[PDB]
């Protein structure tokens, strides 16, 4: 209403929904496997 | 026995008023404010004898809240 007192007014919510789950693109650690076929990436890049 | 009808009707009105006061109080157990911003102060009815022309015995009237 038009305004001491407390601002009257019933405002009711609905709930909670999940919008989107995001992945954290942070550089992981490197482990040593002597296999020469394995390579690790230092930076933001993806093999196609 | 029509005075008995007056007595019973007045007493029914008084007890209904007390019940309404009690219900309003129970509704407002947790109320924090009113329209003006003052706290809700609990109400109590006052019973008084309605024997104005009937000596010391008569119905019950609610004097005030």
């Amino acid at each position: 209403g038009a305004q001491t007192t407390l601002p009257s007014g019933l405002q009711i919510g609905t709930g909670v929904r999940p919008v989107a789950t995001e992945r954290l693109h942070s550089q992981g650690n490197l482990s040593q496997t002597n296999n020469s076929k394995d390579v690790a990436i230092k930076g933001q890049g993806f093999f196609q | 026995l029509l005075n008995i009808f007056d007595i019973a009707g007045s007493a029914l009105a008084a007890q209904s008023k007390r019940l309404n006061v009690a219900a309003s109080n129970l509704a407002n157990a947790d109320s924090v404010t009113g329209p003006d911003g003052q706290p809700y102060r609990a109400k109590q009815v006052v019973f008084q004898v309605d024997a104005a022309p009937g000596q010391a015995t008569g119905g019950v009237k609610v004097a005030s809240v």
